[PDB]
């Protein structure tokens, strides 16, 4: 009776999609490089799909996934221990070096673009007619780090447009040169903001940017992560 | 302790991004709304336009002469009355028209006659809403992705609401409009077919209806953890994945045994939960007329 | 073994207890203090998951299922018969929880990321706890709590709820319970949104984090934006449960005569108690 093939012609559409699925997720990540960099071992009892064609945002390129997945860059680790899984100490400085915890990408050289067409990520000195409506407007509030010392004040606000919302917030060190730092990571109270993850002098090796007004995505990472990675190495001094 | 962005600290505005164009008729988009600066700390505090269709009518429209039916049951029943149609409020219950008639278009207005005139309003509804989360995905260009899993929905709705009780031949099978009236509706099903959790669709399209509620209650543990990296706006990291993407999977495989790109996670979940109206939609589809009672099935299997 | 991109972050230090000791992989899977607590515990639990299923006769899951310390005892110990199995085991099983998450923070130590999920779980931690910890300590003896069994603890709430009439009349459950569909249907655009719209219309140019939110202003007149709906997912969520971790912390604990009964605080008000018509007059 009907009964009993509905519920088994159905672990059908679930194993028969466990798989459709897990397929399409392997992508950006497989197959596995080895403790080098090959092709290694058992690789998984799943395939790998078939490629499929993005058309990118206004003919800025095109990108083919999976495929060519090469690291664009070096790395600051040389293996402490002997077999397979072990720990990988870092090399000298594991943050500017971008490692661990303060890793960054191999993403393009530019700033996201709204569907509009101009660039996406932008400063309120420069919105086209932004005031901060309500919260506590930090253009003047001298952040600290957490070591306890002054560091800079807010200068300004940067802003995702179709988006609007904070994003970013500039700040003037102690030589009139100007950091970007990671909303979601600061905290703002009555009259002084906090930053927890790093600190007074570690806000010197902050990668910075490159056009005051324009910020690619690719330089977002470097800066976001190292701010992360200091959550460790940054804390002997909180 | 510090930031759990779950309230960004600040809000902002501009004008109102619009939107887009393509294709779409403006002629018909109307004006912006206000900004409720609470809405906010949230998600945006922007508000409206809309498209206000051959299809924006219609349905809304007949959308109502369907919530003015089960506010012309309850201003009858509460005796046309202020202080009823508070208190039993709820209670109030139009049922469908009795197992004698059948189906048939020809029951008397009060008894049961009054719920026909009510679902037809309905139907006219939702499959001239759902037509509309078309034309929306086209005039953008958009995979009918959304388009798509809106039938799913339809599909426990249609079982429950014309399907089932077709083969049933009782507009009686189906279920009432009133607060109380269905809640016992389900009580009074779980038991003339026996006992439900013994049923591979309501023990599995309840199975369901816990991952999309573990793994979307997954997504959000992940994807704001790392919003510091990039980590909000999805789209820009398929294409470009960043220490975003990454840590994010990375956390899973150090945890669970694997885990799932950025286009996957979605197409993860997004069947996950379309397939709680469609093992229901099913589970439903047979007691009454192919299985007259399920603890039957328990033991038999066959 | 390792994802083309895995090998620049695994980075020693990152434990809140042992130090460099219990600090490494094993294949793709992590370890961690808790990764051997996360063990020594959940096994110890198997361990006991066939010393009762034995002492039970079968071996079949559809009917295994070491039951709860019976109505009776109370709140002391118990013979190794029934329930003082299905206590120590609790008591190893929830332990492991402890670890499973304890071990999924030394996971968001070394990433330092946000801590999103170690907290997510909390959530689900209690949906538990208070199901077998607080409500039947509350109530009178471990007895009340649920068996676990496969087929047997879902008769365990067959019963109880019935208990107290239809169950859907419990307001800590019903309103516990659209905090529960919803969510689904927020999953349901979320990702047939953000997936329409990455695999658009065979051809044309990839959308944007634009049109998304366009889509439903032309449809809803709305957008919780981007950001904002990934939090009224996890939110959504994590309600839901402590709205219903809530609605059993009290049936019988401080309501006991059958929930229906409850909706009469309403429908016998002062000011139209009395008065004549509809179904109550
Ligand atoms: C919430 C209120 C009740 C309850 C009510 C119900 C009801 C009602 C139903 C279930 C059903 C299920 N319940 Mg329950 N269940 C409860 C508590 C538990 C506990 C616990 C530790 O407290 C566990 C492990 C389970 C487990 C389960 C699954 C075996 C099954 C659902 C599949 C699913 O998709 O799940 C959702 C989870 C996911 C999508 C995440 C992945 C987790 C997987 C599914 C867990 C597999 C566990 C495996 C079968 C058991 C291994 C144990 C061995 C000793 C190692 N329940 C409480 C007490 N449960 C359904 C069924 O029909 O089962 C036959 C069903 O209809
Ligand atoms: C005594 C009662 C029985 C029981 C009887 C039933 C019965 C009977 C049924 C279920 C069904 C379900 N049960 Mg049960 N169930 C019981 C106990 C449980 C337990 C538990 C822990 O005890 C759980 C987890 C569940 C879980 C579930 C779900 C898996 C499933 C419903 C899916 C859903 O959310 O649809 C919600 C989504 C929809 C209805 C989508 C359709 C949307 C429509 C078209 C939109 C209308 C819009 C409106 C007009 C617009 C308003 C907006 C205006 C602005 C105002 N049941 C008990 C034991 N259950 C259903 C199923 O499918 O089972 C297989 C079902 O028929
Ligand atoms: C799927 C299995 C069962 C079932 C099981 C349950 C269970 C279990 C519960 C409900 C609950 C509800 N059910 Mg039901 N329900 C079924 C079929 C139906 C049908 C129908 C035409 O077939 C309708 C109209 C309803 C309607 C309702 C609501 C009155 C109430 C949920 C509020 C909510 O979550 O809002 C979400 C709303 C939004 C996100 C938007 C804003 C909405 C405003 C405030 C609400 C207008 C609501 C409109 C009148 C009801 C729409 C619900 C429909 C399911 C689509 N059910 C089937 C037969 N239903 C809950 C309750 O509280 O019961 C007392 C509850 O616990
Ligand atoms: C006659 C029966 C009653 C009834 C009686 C009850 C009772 C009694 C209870 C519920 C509860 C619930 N009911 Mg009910 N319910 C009824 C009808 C319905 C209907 C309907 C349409 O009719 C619906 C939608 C619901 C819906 C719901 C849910 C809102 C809620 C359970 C979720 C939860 O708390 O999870 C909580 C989640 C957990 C406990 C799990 C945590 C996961 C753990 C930590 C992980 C374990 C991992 C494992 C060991 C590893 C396995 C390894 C494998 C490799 C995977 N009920 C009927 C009317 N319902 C429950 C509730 O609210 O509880 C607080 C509850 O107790
Ligand atoms: C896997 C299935 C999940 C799911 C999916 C789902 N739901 C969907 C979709 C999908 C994919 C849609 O595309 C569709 C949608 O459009 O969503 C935004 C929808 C939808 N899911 C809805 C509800 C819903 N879904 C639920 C659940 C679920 N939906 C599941 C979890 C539940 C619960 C809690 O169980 C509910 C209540 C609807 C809101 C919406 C479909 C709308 C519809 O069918 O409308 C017909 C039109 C009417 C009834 C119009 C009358 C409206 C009011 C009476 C008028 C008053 C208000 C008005 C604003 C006044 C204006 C006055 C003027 C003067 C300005
Ligand atoms: C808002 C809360 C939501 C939520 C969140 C949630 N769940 C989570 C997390 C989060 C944030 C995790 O990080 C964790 C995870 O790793 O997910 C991938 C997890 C998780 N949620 C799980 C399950 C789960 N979550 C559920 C629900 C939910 N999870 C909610 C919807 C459900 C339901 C409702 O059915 C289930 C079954 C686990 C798969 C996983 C955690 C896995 C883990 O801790 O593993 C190590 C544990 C062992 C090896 C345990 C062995 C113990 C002994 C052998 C005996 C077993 C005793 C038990 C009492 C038997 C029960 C038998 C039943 C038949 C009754
Ligand atoms: C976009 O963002 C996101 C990601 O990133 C891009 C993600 O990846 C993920 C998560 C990834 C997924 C692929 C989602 C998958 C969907 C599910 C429904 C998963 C739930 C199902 C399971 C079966 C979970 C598996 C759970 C367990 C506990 C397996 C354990 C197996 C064993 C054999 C036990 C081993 C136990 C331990 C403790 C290890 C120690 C071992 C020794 C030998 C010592 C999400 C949600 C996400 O939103
Ligand atoms: C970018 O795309 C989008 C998402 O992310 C991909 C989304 O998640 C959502 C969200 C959609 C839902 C259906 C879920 C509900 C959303 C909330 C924000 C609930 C807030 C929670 C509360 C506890 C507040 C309670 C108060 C009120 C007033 C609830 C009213 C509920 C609504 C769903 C009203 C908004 C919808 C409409 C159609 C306006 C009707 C107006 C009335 C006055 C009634 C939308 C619209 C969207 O477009
Ligand atoms: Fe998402
Ligand atoms: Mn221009």
């Amino acid at each position: 009776d009907l009964a009993s093939l509905a519920i088994y012609s159905f672990w059908i559409f679930l194993a028969g999609l466990i798989y459709y699925l897990q397929t399409e997720n392997m992508r950006e990540g497989y197959p596995l490089e080895n403790e080098d960099g090959t092709p290694a071992a058992n690789q998984g009892p799943f395939p790998l799909p078939k490629p499929k064609t993005f058309i990118l945002p206004h003919g800025r390129g095109t990108l083919t996934v999976p495929g060519p997945e090469s690291e664009d860059r070096p790395i600051a680790l040389a293996r402490t221990a002997v077999s397979e899984g072990f720990p990988h100490a870092p090399t000298g400085d594991p943050m500017k070096d971008g490692v661990g915890p303060a890793s960054w990408v191999a993403r393009r050289d530019l700033p996201e673009l709204d569907g509009h067409g101009h660039n996406k990520i932008k400063p309120m000195k420069a919105a086209a007619g932004f005031h901060v409506s309500a919260g506590k407007n930090p253009i003047g509030l001298p952040v600290r780090g957490c070591d306890l010392e002054i560091a800079g004040k807010v200068v300004d606000i940067w802003v995702d447009i179709p988006e609007q919302m904070a994003r970013f917030l500039e700040v003037e060190l102690k030589d009139g040169s100007t950091r970007l730092l990671p909303m979601q990571m600061v905290k703002v109270q009555s009259n002084r903001v906090h930053v927890n993850a790093l600190s007074s002098d570690l806000f010197a090796g902050i990668p910075t940017i490159k056009s005051p007004t324009e910020v690619t995505l690719l330089e977002e990472d470097k800066i976001c992560g190292y701010v992360a990675g200091g959550l460790m190495y940054a804390a002997p001094k909180r | 302790a510090e930031y759990q962005n779950i309230f960004s600290q600040v809000q902002v505005r501009g004008p109102a991004d619009l939107g887009m164009t393509e294709d779409v008729n403006l002629a018909n988009r109307s004006g912006v709304g206000p900004f409720s600066t609470l809405l906010g700390w949230f998600g945006n505090a922007q508000l409206g336009p809309i498209y206000l269709g051959s299809l924006g009518v219609l349905s809304l429209f007949s959308g109502l002469m369907w919530f003015f039916t089960i506010g012309i049951w309850f201003w009858y029943q509460a005796g046309w009355n202020p202080a009823v149609f508070l208190r039993d409020l709820f209670f109030f219950s139009l049922e469908p028209p009795a197992p004698e008639y059948g189906l048939s278009f020809a029951a008397p207005l009060k008894e049961g006659g009054l719920w026909l005139i009510a679902s037809f309003f309905m139907f006219v509804a939702v499959w001239s809403w759902w037509g509309r989360t078309y034309l929306r995905a086209q005039a953008l260009g958009m995979g009918k992705h959304t388009a798509w899993a809106f039938l799913s929905a339809i599909w426990l709705w249609m079982v429950l609401g014309f399907i089932r009780p077709i083969l049933m031949g009782s507009w009686s099978e189906a279920v009432p409009y009133g607060i109380f009236s269905h809640l016992d509706w389900t009580n009074n099903f779980s038991l003339v077919h026996g006992n439900l959790f013994y049923n591979p669709f309501h023990g599995l399209s309840i199975a369901f209806l816990y991952g999309s509620a573990l793994l979307f209650a997954m997504h959000g543990a992940t994807i704001l953890a790392v919003s510091r990296f990039g980590g909000e706006r999805e789209l820009e990291q398929i294409a470009d994945r960043g220490t975003a993407a990454e840590r994010a999977a990375l956390f899973w495989r150090w945890t669970m045994g694997f885990n799932a790109t950025m286009e996957g996670i979605h197409r993860w979940a997004i069947w996950m939960a379309v397939l709680v109206t469609l093992t229901g939609g099913i589970g439903i589809l047979l007691s009454g007329t192919v299985v007259d009672n399920w603890y039957v099935w328990g033991q038999n299997h066959g | 073994a390792l994802l083309s991109f895995e090998r620049k972050y695994r980075v020693p230090g990152g434990t809140l207890v042992g130090g460099n000791l219990f600090d490494f992989w094993v294949g793709p899977f992590y370890v961690g203090f808790f990764g051997v607590a996360t063990f020594f515990f959940a096994a110890l639990g198997i361990i006991l998951i066939a010393w009762s299923a034995v002492l039970q006769g079968t071996w079949n899951p559809q009917l295994i299922s070491v039951y709860p310390p019976a109505l009776e005892y109370g709140l002391g110990g118990a013979p190794l018969a029934k329930g003082g199995l299905w206590q120590i085991i609790t008591i190893c099983a929830t332990g492991a929880f402890v670890s499973w998450a304890l071990r999924e923070v030394e996971i968001c130590r070394k990433l330092g990321i946000g801590y999103h999920i170690p907290f997510a779980f909390a959530f689900a931690i209690l949906a538990y706890l208070t199901l077998v910890l607080f409500r039947p300590v509350m109530m009178g003896a471990w007895g009340y709590a649920f068996p676990y069994g496969i087929w047997t603890h879902l008769d365990w709430v067959s019963n109880t709820g019935y208990t107290y009439g239809n169950f859907h009349y419990n307001p800590a459950h019903m309103i516990a319970i659209s905090f529960f569909f919803t969510n689904a249907l927020a999953l349901a655009l979320h990702g047939a949104l953000v997936l329409s719209a990455a695999n658009p219309e065979k051809g044309k140019e990839m959308r944007t984090p634009d049109h998304e939110d366009t889509f439903f202003r032309d449809l809803v007149g709305y957008s919780i934006g981007t950001l904002g709906i990934h939090r009224l997912g996890l939110l959504l969520s994590l309600s839901a449960v402590f709205f219903s971790a809530l609605c059993m912390i009290i049936t019988g604990t401080i309501w006991f005569d059958q929930w229906v009964d409850w909706w009469q605080w309403w429908v016998k008000l002062p000011w139209w108690a009395n008065i004549p018509g509809g179904i109550n007059g």
